[PDB]
């Protein structure tokens, strides 16, 4: 039936820019050089994933059999599953470590002794165990070319970003060691080569006001410069062994009143477009861990809450999922080329069962299986045949509107084989057919 | 002169099919190991010689079977460089080998089975190979000569070949494969062309084992698949005619509720003047079980008769299972890489059968150093395990000869690779991970008892997995990065410590103290990380050297006349220095830089004597601590390719040059220990005892 | 997007009181202006002229202040040598209130006009509260007092040191901006309403004079011309830079004096002196150069402060010109039976057009972009044949003709106000009389050069009708509907009937067998025939007699017109913004709008 997830982590390690300036992010706990020994970046220690990785030593085979296992034994035995690799600069490392460590992940999978990532995935997409994708975490100086390529050979369909703020000022104070137009750059990049990018952003930096937090993501998502596919909300917390902690302790820093979070979580809830979904809107940090900051993890509820008492109602995509639907199409500029959503709405009690996103290669788009005039479909996703009418569409889009000769969509290495039913061969990791 | 290897370390692939066990009697045990396949005899608790051939992996190993129930001595390898090879012993010396060409893909599962056509006088071997590429190749021997007989792409997609099988079904060779899905591909020749003669498919998920067998008349197929289910075909045919096949299914099983990886017959071995072949069924699967399966129990039920394994300790199971000469001693293949060997004892309910398995890394080697007076020996590897041996001298209540060696403790199963080792004491060492500190772990008092009872029985590999840790003491802050080298003192006073650096700032060389474990130094000259550093003999000087192409014998009060000295050099090397050794008598020290030019420098001005070049770079050089009346020296240099060369200097041409071993490590070589005989360590999972005579 | 076209316009020539005007300022609810002149004069001559002139406490040359009260029936006004004197017109009362000796050089009063400040010309700003008493004063200082955790000669040859000041909508905050002479170059600065310093300006490589806050308070404007190009760049509450954008014009040639915004924060108003006017807005951050009005020396601008989209100009030569604006798209929906729609959108030096029957595309992109050298100003397209569009200029009145690639025609060799467009080449362009206002319909069509014909009518006109299917012109006025108008015959004014409140959008449609009069006001109500049916309609579209409106209470609805009768699932929820535009007979496709900037499509 449904899909279950599975979470895996890294070895621990020192992110890139400490060579240059000589400290990390101000507000990133955890590490090689902090209290929580032996626990990767951005991270405590004490959470399910955390012990689970640190209790299975660091290795993707051991991990990834324990989560199977026990998901199994539990009463499900689910057919597919989505890896997903947290904590810290993922391509910071040497390469060597990145194919050890996927190529291992992908050979957990099914049982084959595999000396090389290619043969790797060779053999995977042949596997029961139908993995669908793939998703990694990078900072905007390393999402590059390279880390691109590097991103598709290794079949990932998702990553995550995170640029926590709009404003160059609090770059240059939290050291990030990055100017803005680096997330600009970044998007574009990411945006115009297939990948469906999710963002982090976080209320309440240093230096930052109440007022301006609103005008921050009402920029956010109207500018189509800044639009993501994702929001990754994280209320910021103040742990020891920081630089945030030296600053609170000296009282300079402060943190907002219980009702004053709420009612900001409630108008930024509000104004999300019904086509960004939100993925996390805290974070998972336990209680005694964080000295200050919001000590209840059921915002969830309070801000719905919040926001029925007000006046207005969600659009969001993860409160708008499961007589008759109908096909919504939505259009709007983001990052520098034209896009298309596609849904399967019933405006009746305002729910959907099937959507697709669709963009036209912008221009100079590197991607050399892509080579300009071509169409990319970023996602597709069915609940419960609506998803052959939804390529059908697409398809007539792509003909009609864009004026393009070829088109490829991007799927992870257990369901290539779905889409030979309807026509099209593989090109490097995409899924091609001609116009 | 003479060179023999005492002694060798070793651990099998962790390849599904990585080990297999001769039939009849004096059987013999053959597995792979980095870039090489190791003979072990199992009566005997030693290794003769590896069969280095290779240039990448060996992924699959099978004995070439004997018809007649005697011993083979010829075998057949796949490696991961598309490379099938098929070796003859006769012997346990005559290494001869046939290299066939390049199969487009690594492979990994062959198999191969003489002939049987008298007609043709003496009849020869064949080969079917499966690799990458999703293909079926041919190779046959008629003698001096390898035959390429066809070709088969067996398929041209991503269809897989998940195992293979080879045996003549009565007159006509019969070649058994695997398609991933549900398949199992039945195939015969004509005249040299393979026609499918049919395809069985009966298994829900991935077939996995396939395994022939022959009763009387009928013949027999094995097979074992992912789906929780054990399938057996009784087969009684006629070569095709043109006839074709007449399969059976018979009951199955409900064994192990998981994977089976393996799946075995029990073979003919030679009893009272004739050959018996029992019906016997046994399995490898993944619950850390072992079922041993029994025919039919008179009714047809198959049911076992003692299961083995316990699900407490690893979930991960086994990947191989094999017989002795006969039903006796059944050996099985761990994930983790280590093997477990059960015997009976003439009794129904089997019992382990320790103290013969042979252990060792399972991850590349990068230190060693000798025992303080020659009592046993620790070695370090990226296994993020530390490993201690010993050698047993209560071998055989009759039998007081021919002392072996094993492996003795597993003194920690750290977090990270161990980069540097140093030993401070008899029963205690300090080690340099991955951290940025170093560690020190001293000898509880658990551990004298057994080593007294054993050095003066082996642990098995349970008690080696639970219960040999060390307990840690000591914990050393200080340094910034990653530790690269340490050192140690004569007198066990002083310590020297480097750690990973590329500024100025960083790579200053650490001193601590023994007793106190207190910084009481910190020097800064080198404009690099500093690869290594020793000191002298006396403690009159210190040398180091490091990647910016240059020495330092920089030393200077120890602060606890003048009790050091100093001295340093612009420039004479070309690329990065990598080792430095000192004298008997201090006079002289010596330095192996990467371009193959090891230069000595005497004992103000410190000229050279003579420069010398060697046919590959150096990476390790090492000086014999006994003087000759003449006044020369002895030294030991260690190479990138896996070779040791061993020259004598002579001051002022007059240098030895020819003393050299063959086989004698596939990988790079780290360090050579010279016993105050030396040993050998390497990145191949090779750690070796050796011996000069002279 | 939509598009800002011309309304009633007003005119007023009064008499040449003494010398020349300096400031004026806007009563509203008595509706009049008030100017100031030298030789102390505030003569409300406007309108039906009350006028009371009074001689102002010689004296200073030049009064800087004049302000209603419109609660404590008086005008402040304040001179040169500091004199706050409060008046009252109906009295002829003069009153020295406020005075000091340094002299004033700007007045400014709170949005809720409960406080004020001053900036004398000793180089001091004092505040008061309604009772003219001082309460608080500092000075130009540095010492910013570390808020946030942030704690050559650059001067314009032109640049005046007087300092400005403005305030923000909701009258919390107020930004003063002035000259700094140790290192001679410009400052700002912010404050709140308790009078205390809150943030300063970044360093800037040469800004000018100009500064204008967004009433919504989130933006400040500023000049900042750059080395190589000229730019208007922005000011956040904190005082830092954050984004700006480019004018169109060249180095050394042009200076900026001015700026400005509306009552709702939707339009920017800018003043060029060489002179230029032009209004811009904002898409999708993509400032839209929506309108220029070239004039040759004006005294001052100012906005409506009470209605929006109302521009009031004073010029040196004693004229006043009031300008209203319209708020609608210019669609090309309704031109024949055939499937057929399109969008035209007006941008700086070029138009963007959307063809919504074989694409759909949103606001920044654009699908057979046309440019034009000058600034356009208009455009329109055609009644039953074809789609071809007539686009205006507003620099020198030509018009172009594009042929629907894009064949072009155009003449060879303020007024001009509505120029409908009738198939052939017919221009039918209104314009209005001189110190009369009376409109003035006329009758243009094209080495062929433009000839125009003139005819004259009584009354105001609102706004002209779509000439429809073999249909004339048709005319609104401030009441009712009136002049029919055959194409080819001047005709009379008679009823098709009484408008309630002038629509703002108004339509005529053949529902049925009859022709219908259908109408939408500000007021949200929807007026048929001179009937209110419903008080909550915010657009409306017609098409095969089916009506469609927008509940503005998250609702959609449609309902035939076959049975020609209609009085207050089929309905279909929508969202708030919601905002109709063109739609599809056949395929139903009715393409909904959202404030943030993308389409939606609906069947
Ligand atoms: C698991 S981290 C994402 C991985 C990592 N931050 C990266 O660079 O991609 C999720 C978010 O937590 C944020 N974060 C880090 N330290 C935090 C803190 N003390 N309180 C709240 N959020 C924090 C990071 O900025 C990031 O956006
Ligand atoms: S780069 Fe990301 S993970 Fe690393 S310290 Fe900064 S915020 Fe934390």
């Amino acid at each position: 039936s449904g899909i279950a997830v599975v979470a895996v982590m890294c070895k621990p390690h020192r992110c890139p820019h400490i060579s240059f300036t000589g400290n990390i992010c101000i507000y990133c706990p955890g590490g090689p050089d902090s209290d929580f020994e032996y626990s990767t970046q951005s991270y405590t220690g004490y959470e399910p994933t955390s012990m689970r990785a640190i209790r299975a030593r660091y290795d993707p085979f051991l991990q990834t059999r324990h989560r199977i296992e026990q998901l199994k034994q539990l009463g499900h035995s689910v057919d597919k599953v989505e890896f997903i690799v947290m904590g810290g600069t993922f391509m910071a490392l040497p390469e060597e470590y990145r194919d050890y460590f996927i190529r291992s992940l992908h050979d957990a999978l099914s049982g084959h002794t595999s000396n090389n990532i290619h043969e790797a995935i060779k053999y995977s997409e042949r596997s029961f165990t139908k993995c669908v994708g793939i998703t990694i975490e990078t900072r905007p100086d390393y999402c590059m070319k390279r880390h691109l390529s590097d991103m598709l050979t290794y079949g990932c369909t998702r990553l995550e970003i995170g640029v926590q703020s709009v404003y160059e000022d609090v770059a240059r104070d939290t050291n990030r060691g990055h100017t803005v137009k680096a997330a600009c750059e970044s998007f574009h990049l990411a945006k115009d080569s297939g990948f469906k990018v999710v963002t982090h952003m976080m209320p309440d930096l240093p230096n930052v006001g109440l007022e301006r937090d609103i005008e921050q993501f009402i920029e956010f998502f109207e500018n189509p410069a800044f639009r993501p596919d994702g929001l990754k909300l994280y209320p910021t917390l103040v742990i020891r062994g920081t630089g945030l902690y030296e600053l609170w302790k000296s009282g300079r820093y402060r943190s907002y009143s219980p009702s004053d979070l709420i009612e900001l979580v409630a108008r930024i809830l509000a104004l999300v477009p019904p086509w960004t979904r939100v993925y996390r809107v805290q974070r998972d940090i336990p209680m005694p861990l964080v000295s200050s900051g919001v000590e209840h993890g059921n915002l969830r509820e309070l801000a719905f809450a919040r926001m029925k008492d007000l006046g207005i109602q969600c659009r969001d995509v993860r409160t708008r999922e499961v007589y008759q639907v109908e096909l919504v199409r939505r259009d709007y500029v983001a990052n520098g080329g034209w896009e298309t959503f596609l849904s399967y709405e019933d405006p009746d009690q305002d729910i959907l069962i099937g959507l697709l996103r669709l963009r036209k290669c912008s221009e100079e788009t590197f991607r050399f299986e892509l080579g300009g005039g071509v169409s990319i479909v970023r996602e597709l996703h069915v609940y419960g045949g609506f998803g052959m009418l939804l390529m059908e569409e697409a398809e007539r889009i792509a003909r009609e509107e864009h004026g393009s000769g070829k088109m490829a969509v991007i799927s992870g290495v257990g369901t290539r084989n779905y889409y030979r039913k309807i026509g099209y061969r593989l090109q490097g990791p995409y899924m091609v057919k001609m116009l | 002169s003479v060179l023999e290897v005492s002694h060798v370390f070793c651990c099998p692939n962790r390849v599904r099919g990585a080990l297999s066990w001769n039939t009849g009697p004096g059987g013999l045990l053959a597995f792979g190991t980095s870039c090489s396949v190791v003979l072990y005899d199992p009566q005997k608790k030693v290794v003769i010689t590896n069969l280095n051939g290779h240039t990448a992996r060996v992924n699959c190993l099978q004995w070439i079977r004997t018809e007649d129930g005697s011993p083979s001595n010829e075998l057949v390898s796949g490696g991961s460089d598309n490379r099938v090879i098929h070796w003859e012993l006769e012997n346990n010396q005559v290494l001869k080998s046939v290299r066939l060409q390049g199969h487009e893909g690594p492979v990994c599962a062959v198999h191969a089975i003489y002939q049987s056509g008298p007609s043709e006088g003496e009849q020869h071997a064949l080969i079917a190979s499966a690799a990458s590429d999703s293909t079926v190749r041919i190779w046959s021997k008629k003698g001096s000569e390898v035959k390429y007989l066809q070709t088969l792409s067996f398929r041209d997609g991503f269809v897989l070949s998940v195992c293979l099988a080879i045996l003549p079904g009565t007159n006509v060779p019969v070649l058994a494969c695997g398609d991933d899905d549900c398949r199992i591909h039945l195939y015969i020749q004509q005249d040299d062309q393979f026609q499918k003669a049919l395809s069985l498919c009966g298994h829900e998920d991935w077939i996995r084992g396939v395994e022939w067998a022959t009763f009387g008349r009928d013949l027999f197929l094995a097979s074992c698949s992912q789906d929780c289910l054990i399938r057996i075909w009784r087969l009684y045919m006629k070569p095709a005619s043109f006839t074709t096949v007449a399969v059976t299914l018979e009951t199955v099983l409900a064994g192990h509720e998981n994977w089976v990886n393996a799946v075995h017959w029990q073979p003919s071995f030679y009893k009272d003047g004739v050959l018996q072949q029992p019906v016997r069924l046994l399995s490898a699967s993944m619950d850390k079980t072992m079922i041993l399966w029994a025919p039919d129990e008179e009714s047809g039920v198959w049911l076992e008769q003692v299961r083995v394994g316990e699900v407490g300790g690893n979930t991960l199971g086994f990947y191989d299972c094999q017989f002795g000469e006969n039903g006796t001693m059944i050996i099985a293949h761990a994930f983790h890489g280590a093997l477990h060997l059960w015997k009976q004892s003439t009794v129904n309910p089997r019992q382990w059968a320790p103290e013969i398995v042979i252990s060792g890394h399972f991850d590349g080697v990068q230190d060693l150093m000798w025992d303080p007076e020659g009592e046993f020996i620790i070695t370090t590897s990226t296994d993020q395990t530390t490993r201690l041996f010993a050698p047993w001298k209560k071998k055989d209540q009759k039998d007081r000869s021919q002392v072996t060696w094993h492996e003795i403790a597993r003194p920690q199963i750290h977090g990270y690779n161990i980069k540097c080792l140093a030993m401070i004491d008899r029963f205690q060492f300090v080690s340099g991970a991955d951290e940025k500190v170093l560690r020190v772990f001293s000898a509880p008092r658990n551990f004298v008892e057994n080593f007294s009872v054993i050095s003066r029985e082996p642990p098995t590999e349970d008690h080696l997995l639970q219960n040999t840790l060390w307990p840690e003491i000591q914990k050393l802050y200080g340094h910034g990065y990653e530790i690269v080298c340490v050192a140690c003192n004569n007198s066990k006073t002083l310590l020297a410590s480097a750690c990973k650096a590329s500024q100025k700032e960083h790579a200053a060389i650490i001193l601590w103290s023994t007793a106190s474990w207190k910084q009481v130094q910190s020097l800064a000259f080198h404009t690099l990380t500093v690869t290594q550093m020793t000191f002298s003999p006396d403690d009159k000087f210190l040398l180091a050297v490091s990647r910016d192409r240059t020495w330092s014998l920089w030393k200077r009060q120890d602060a606890t006349s003048l009790f050091a000295f100093t001295n340093k050099i612009t420039s004479v090397h070309s690329r990065i220095i990598w080792s430095c050794d000192w004298s008997p008598d201090n006079k002289y020290f010596f330095t192996g830089s990467r371009d193959k030019k090891v230069v000595v420098w005497g004992e103000p001005i410190r000229p050279c004597s003579s420069i010398l070049d060697v046919g590959s770079s150096v990476t390790a050089v090492s000086v014999c601590p006994v003087l000759n009346p003449a006044q020369r020296y002895i030294v030991a240099i260690g190479l990138e390719s896996g070779k040791i060369c061993i020259y004598s200097w002579n001051k002022t041409w007059t240098s030895c040059v020819e003393t050299n071993p063959s086989q004698s490590h596939s990988l790079g070589i780290r360090r050579l220990c010279w016993k105050s005989h030396f040993a050998s360590c390497g990145e191949d999972h090779t750690v070796k005892i050796y011996r000069v005579n002279r | 997007m939509r598009n800002l076209k011309l309304h009633r316009t007003l005119e007023f020539r009064d008499i040449q009181a003494p010398g020349k005007p300096q400031c004026f300022c806007l009563r509203a609810e008595q509706g009049t202006v008030l100017i100031g002149s030298e030789r102390g004069l505030t003569e409300v001559d406007p309108v039906r002229r009350e006028v009371k002139t009074e001689i102002s406490l010689d004296g200073s040359g030049c009064i800087v202040g004049i302000q209603d009260l419109l609660d404590q029936e008086s005008v402040c006004v304040a001179t040169a040598s500091g004199d706050v004197i409060v008046c009252n017109l109906s009295t002829q009362q003069l009153e020295c209130v406020g005075s000091v000796a340094s002299g004033i050089s700007v007045m400014s009063w709170s949005p809720d006009q409960e406080l004020l400040l001053l900036a004398t010309a000793q180089q001091t700003l004092i505040m008061m509260t309604k009772d003219f008493e001082v309460i608080a004063e500092e000075q130009i200082h540095q010492d910013d007092f570390g808020e946030g955790k942030f704690v050559p000669e650059n001067a314009l040859p032109w640049d005046d040191r007087r300092p400005h000041i403005t305030w923000r909508g909701d009258g919390q905050y107020f930004a003063v901006s002035v000259v700094c002479r140790q290192t001679e170059a410009r400052k700002i600065r912010v404050w709140n309403r308790e009078f205390a310093l809150q943030s300063t300006s970044e360093s800037v490589p040469g800004l000018g004079p100009a500064l204008a806050w967004k009433p919504s308070g989130s933006l400040i404007a500023s000049t900042q011309d750059k080395p190589n190009q000229q730019d208007v760049v922005f000011f956040e509450k904190n005082g830092l830079l954050h984004g700006h954008f480019t004018l169109p014009f060249l180095k050394d040639e042009v200076k900026v004096n001015d700026l400005l915004w509306n009552a709702d924060s939707s339009v920017l108003a800018i003043w060029l002196e060489d002179s230029y006017v032009q209004l811009w807005t904002v898409g999708n951050y993509h400032w839209y150069l929506k309108q220029s009005l070239p004039f040759s020396q004006i005294v001052s601008l100012l906005w409506d402060p009470v209605t929006p989209c109302r521009l009031h100009v004073l010029c040196t030569g004693w004229r006043y010109l009031c300008c209203d604006w319209h708020w609608t798209t210019d669609r090309s929906s309704g031109n024949s039976a055939n499937d057929l729609a399109n969008v035209a959108v007006i941008d700086g030096n070029r138009v963007l057009v959307t063809v919504f029957r074989q694409t759909v595309v949103p606001p920044p992109m654009c699908t057979y972009r046309l440019l034009i050298p000058h600034p356009v100003n208009q455009v329109i397209f055609s009644a039953h044949l074809g789609n071809d569009l007539a686009v205006l200029d507003a620099s020198n009145q030509i018009s172009v003709y594009k042929c629907g690639h894009l064949e072009k025609r155009y003449s060879i060799q303020l007024q001009l106000s509505f120029l409908t467009w009738v198939e052939d080449d017919t221009f039918l362009a209104i314009s209005y009389s001189h110190s009369s206002s009376q409109s003035i319909i006329h009758h243009l069509t094209v080495g062929q050069l433009d000839v125009s014909s003139s005819v004259t009518v009584d009354g105001v006109v609102i706004g002209l009708c779509c000439c429809s299917k073999t249909k004339s012109l048709a005319v609104q006025l401030a009441d009712g509907q009136v002049l029919k108008y055959l194409w080819e015959s001047p005709s009379l004014a008679v009823e098709p009937v009484r408008f309630v409140h002038p629509c703002t959008q108004m339509e005529v449609a053949t529902i049925g067998g009859e022709e219908c009069v259908l109408g939408l006001t500000d007021r949200c109500r929807f007026f048929i025939n001179d009937t209110e049916v419903a008080s909550n309609i915010t657009s409306f579209a017609v098409c095969d007699d089916f009506l469609l409106v927008t509940t503005h209470s998250h609702t959609c609805q449609v309902f035939s017109l076959s049975g020609a009768s209609l009085k207050m699932e089929i309905l279909r929820k929508v969202e708030r913004g919601s905002r109709i535009v063109t739609v599809v007979p056949q395929d139903t496709k009715l393409i909904l709008q959202m404030p943030r900037g993308n389409l939606e499509v609906v069947h």
